[PDB]
């Protein structure tokens, strides 16, 4: 299965300059051309350029042609893209894609590294359980909630249960205030599902490196 | 007088050759006996989409005959570097890679 | 480079309708030696990475369903999804791939028309965690809603506070249409620990009466 793993997050100084990785498996790296593109938060899509792995030879548009490069690494079949000079509008989602225009392979992009264009340093978020109003419910399902407070820069990856408890959640965008950033989910289970089964919200920071699962636990008078 | 694409297979019937101005002239012969029809012909440097570049020069090649295996001429412009001569349509399309140097012009 | 125009913008459908996206670029994309149209169609659904839907202008992506059809030739594109799902609530791209670079249309962004809905409220006192910390933060949630629009507010012993407030609404939800918004109160623990009453109050389409969740820190 095509896959194309990237780094969830770089933070870059003002016209200072990253390098973006992009890991490729599920197919044979050298025999498609690997491409770049880049989307502003809430706008569309610019190509930035292509490059052949078995080869090395590169196209750009042209306005990305000074201030990204594109190389690849057969041997652990890894492209990478240098962008340089970086923008307040660079701030952005950057995909390596595997175009596929034809019917015996699959199309594939990956999830993109964003991309944080600040002078800000990073901060690992707390992150909160939110159980319920003490006491019990006359329900037979139960709202919980998680609260990931105060990190730079986004994104934070939110699951309940490591991703297997999908259903009924709703994840709240993340709302930057005096420099930082706090986002919540919440999620709705049968009420003897928990506490006798445990529900945890697993966040990831990857501009921090960090990892918490905080499990919801029942208030107490 | 417009015919529709020839859509059986071609076979290159020798090596495309690099003229003196750094084009290329590729010989193909047709497996159809559907003629008249036109020669898709391009040259990629993508085979997965196909893009084109460079450009066809002889832009309107045609197959008349309905003899089977008959052989029709084409020259492209390739682009500068490394680039495929793609000829026929569809799963059973042939191409030729293709190495064109920054000095010949 | 070729110029890619998508209209509308934005369009509002509801479940079941057939829909029907344009795109217009600014020189045939169909390759006369070919007579294949360089035109591909891509989804983006929130959050998410964009997927090809459409190559050659009507050709499907393996997967993909056959409510999505790609028509049109030369400058002129369509997208038709036959009848609109829930989950088909994304923004729609068309790129031409007849000359690098490659270039995307605007965009269509396909919003979702449904039912009035009121929303199910729950209240969420600031964790032990947090208060060892010195914050408080309490946390309401209005889930499952529509349409979009929603006053909140948060009464501390019957009084409104509208300072250290943060209100966040999700997309359209992929299963049923509606919104959730989550609305948050920051306070200091000391500023929390001089008040009794927390009440989260919405006001939404669907009544003109409060939408209440309440508890009493004194309480369980």
């Amino acid at each position: 299965q095509v896959q194309l793993q990237q780094p969830g997050a770089e933070l870059v100084k003002p016209g200072a300059s990253v390098k973006l990785s992009c890991k490729a498996s599920g197919y044979t790296f050298t025999s498609s051309w690997m491409h770049w593109v880049k989307q502003r938060p809430g706008q569309g899509l610019e190509w930035i350029g292509m490059i052949h792995p078995n080869s090395g030879s590169t196209n750009y548009n042209e306005k990305f042609k000074n201030k990204a490069t594109l190389t690849v690494d057969k041997s652990s079949s890894t492209a990478y893209m240098q962008l340089s000079s970086l923008t307040s509008e660079d701030s952005a989602v950057y995909y390596c894609a595997r175009y596929y225009y034809d019917y015996d392979g699959m199309d594939y992009w990956g999830q993109g590294t964003s991309v944080t264009v600040s002078s800000a340093k990073t901060t690992a978020p707390s992150v909160y359980p939110l159980a319920p109003v003490c006491g019990g419910t006359t329900g037979s399902s139960v709202t919980l909630g998680c609260l990931v407070k105060g990190y730079f820069p986004e994104p934070v990856t939110l699951t309940w249960n490591s991703g297997s408890l999908s259903s009924g959640v709703h994840t709240f965008p993340a709302l930057l205030q005096s420099g930082l950033y706090t986002l919540s989910s919440s999620v709705t289970v049968t009420s003897n599902t928990w506490p006798s089964q445990t529900i945890t919200c697993n966040v990831a920071h990857p501009a921090s490196s960090t990892k918490v699962d905080k499990k919801i636990e029942p208030r107490v008078p | 007088v417009s015919y529709s694409l020839c859509t059986a297979a071609f076979t290159f019937t020798k090596i495309p050759a690099e003229t003196l101005h750094g084009t290329v002239t590729v010989e193909v012969q047709y497996a159809g006996t559907d003629g008249p029809c036109k020669v898709p012909a391009q040259m990629a440097v993508d085979m997965q989409t196909l893009t084109p570049v460079g450009r066809l020069i002889t832009a309107n090649p045609v197959i008349t005959e309905s003899t089977e295996n008959s052989k029709m001429m084409l020259e492209l412009d390739p682009p500068f570097g490394d680039s495929y001569i793609v000829i026929g349509v569809g799963e059973k399309k042939i191409t030729h890679h293709w190495h064109r140097s920054g000095s010949t012009i | 480079d070729i110029v890619m125009s998508q209209s509308p913008s934005s369009l509002a459908v509801s479940v079941g309708e057939k829909v029907t996206m344009s795109c217009k670029s600014s020189q045939s994309l169909l390759y006369s030696s070919n007579q294949k149209n360089y035109l591909a169609w891509y989804q983006q659904k929130p959050g998410q990475s964009p997927k090809l839907l459409i190559y050659w202008a009507s050709t499907r992506e393996s997967g993909v369903p056959d409510r999505f059809t790609g028509s049109g030739s030369g400058t002129d594109f369509t997208l038709t999804i036959s009848s609109v799902k829930a989950e088909d609530l994304a923004v729609y791209y068309c790129q031409q791939y007849y000359t690098y670079p490659y270039t995307f249309g605007g965009g269509t962004k396909l919003e979702i028309n449904r039912a009035d809905a009121a929303p199910t409220v729950s209240i969420f006192p600031p964790s032990s965690e947090q208060l060892t910390s010195g914050g408080a933060s309490v946390v309401c949630f209005l889930n499952n809603f529509y349409p979009k629009d929603i006053n909140v507010k948060w009464k501390i012993d019957g009084s409104e506070r509208q300072n250290g407030v943060l209100n966040s609404w999700t997309d359209q939800d992929s299963k049923d249409s509606t919104y959730s918004m989550s609305s948050t109160l920051t306070l200091t623990k000391d500023e929390y620990e001089r008040h009794n009453s927390y009440t989260c109050e919405a006001t939404h389409k669907t009544s003109t009466s409060p939408i209440v969740k309440s508890f009493n820190r004194n309480e369980c």
